[PDB]
């Protein structure tokens, strides 16, 4: 019999999620794990994901399981894929050339959204250089277009490195809120343990 | 700040190699700007920091230039570019243009 | 993207008056709004530029503290008052809005211009 399931919930149903800039970083260890059923449900919008196939993704288990969860625009769903370069894509959040993990995301129109809009989401619009993967960027300070730094004086060409999403809900399809999830599997020199259903 | 352009007019024909400089007083760098008013109607934007085409514009321009001397370069004139062309300074807040140059068929 | 503008004419020497412009077709939250200038059959001349969010402001040496602005953002438009006018402020007058893409980004660029009205002071 499994010992324990996954705690898959708290970051696929969850009550909340943070900005993209800001993105949790949610660790996983010795564990069984379901992710037959998440390819059961049919909630999510796409599921489509790289590196090792969903079907036999049950039988090569891993040591580390890196799960990192937020919410963005629905359009720039592609931006989240190796190789891809893209707003979201290079300054936010990218992906190593090779992944042995993937991704997985859906819909949240009627959960997210406020009638008068959320407001309540940020993203990185400007930064000095390209992003290393998998690097959190909490750097909440000033950028400069070039030859003026503000010294904080924070407001003309000072570009505040956090621009809202702005969300309404009618804006249509195409910009409605879309969470994402990625399940990035590490196998380091360490015994292999994240594998269940056996 | 002073700023400059050379020649302050001409009058040229189709498909001629166009060449204009714009000289800075002081070292600017590269944000100066390259802007055009065709008669009659609204200016758009053609160049900024000098080494950046706008999109949704034919490729036959081209800007280069850096320190204090800058030149937009037409490879093939067309007869929609007899216009009127000026430089901008993106440096410290007070900013002015050059004279201009307005292209003339010839 | 679209621009309107009013509030020239022709007004006499020594009087206070005051310009709107408005646009469309954007989010107005952003791109730091502009005015220029241009004397007829002459070089045209920038006039002012302020800020996203209403932040610090700049004006030409010439003019400098004689004018005021205003950024609207509700309507998303702005405003420009005039103050103590001379004969020479007699031209075109532009209001244009800015980019936010680029290599440096900066916001003194200029794009997307509205139609410009006439002021005469005399
Ligand atoms: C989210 O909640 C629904 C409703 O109970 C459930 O069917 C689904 O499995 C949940 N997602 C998880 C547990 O990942």
């Amino acid at each position: 019999n499994i010992t324990n399931l996954c705690p898959f919930g708290e970051v696929f149903n969850a009550t909340r999620f943070a900005s993209v800039y800001a993105w949790n970083r949610k660790r996983i260890s010795n564990c069984v794990a379901d992710y037959s059923v998440l390819y059961n449900s049919a909630s999510f919008s796409t599921f489509k994901c790289y590196g090792v196939s969903p079907t036999k993704l049950n039988d090569l288990c891993f040591t580390n399981v890196y799960a990192d969860s937020f919410v963005i625009r629905g359009d720039e769903v592609r931006q989240i894929a190796p190789g891809q370069t893209g707003k979201i894509a290079d300054y936010n959040y990218k992906l190593p050339d090779d992944f042995t993990g993937c991704v997985i995301a859906w819909n949240s129109n009627n959960l997210d959204s406020k009638v008068g809009g959320n407001y309540n989401y940020l993203y990185r619009l400007f930064r000095k250089s390209n992003l290393k993967p998998f690097e959190r960027d909490i750097s909440t300070e000033i950028y400069q277009a070039g030859s003026t730094p503000c010294n904080g004086v924070e407001g003309f060409n000072c570009y505040f490195p956090l621009q809202s999403y702005g969300f309404q809900p009618t804006n249509g399809v195409g910009y409605q809120p879309y969470r994402v999830v990625v399940l990035s599997f590490e196998l380091l020199h360490a015994p292999a343990t994240v594998c269940g259903p056996k | 700040i002073q700023l400059t352009q050379s020649p302050s007019s001409l009058s040229a024909s189709v498909g001629d190699r166009v060449t204009i400089t714009c000289r800075a007083s002081q070292n600017i760098g590269t944000y100066l700007n390259w802007y055009q008013q065709e008669p009659g109607k609204a200016p758009k934007l053609l160049i900024y920091a000098a080494s950046s085409l706008q999109s949704g514009v034919p490729s036959r321009f081209s800007g280069s230039g850096s320190g204090t001397d800058f030149t937009l370069t037409i490879s093939s004139l067309q007869p929609e570019d007899f216009a009127t062309y000026c430089c901008q300074q993106s440096f410290t807040t007070p900013l002015t243009f050059g004279q201009g140059t307005k292209v003339e068929i010839k | 993207v679209q621009l309107v503008e009013s509030g020239g004419g022709l007004v006499q020497p020594g009087r206070s008056l005051r310009v709107s412009c408005a646009a469309s077709g954007f989010t107005f939250d952003d791109y730091a709004m502009h005015w220029v200038r241009q004397t007829p059959r002459k070089g045209l001349e920038w006039v002012a530029g302020i800020s996203r969010n209403s932040a610090a402001i700049a004006y030409a040496d010439s003019v400098k503290g004689r004018f005021t602005i205003s950024r609207d953002n509700a309507k998303n438009s702005v405003f420009l008052q005039m103050n103590g006018l001379r004969a020479d402020d007699t031209a075109l007058y532009y209001c244009v809005k800015s980019p936010r893409y680029g290599w440096g980004s900066p916001d003194y660029s200029f794009d997307f211009w509205g139609r410009g009205t006439l002021v005469t002071v005399s």
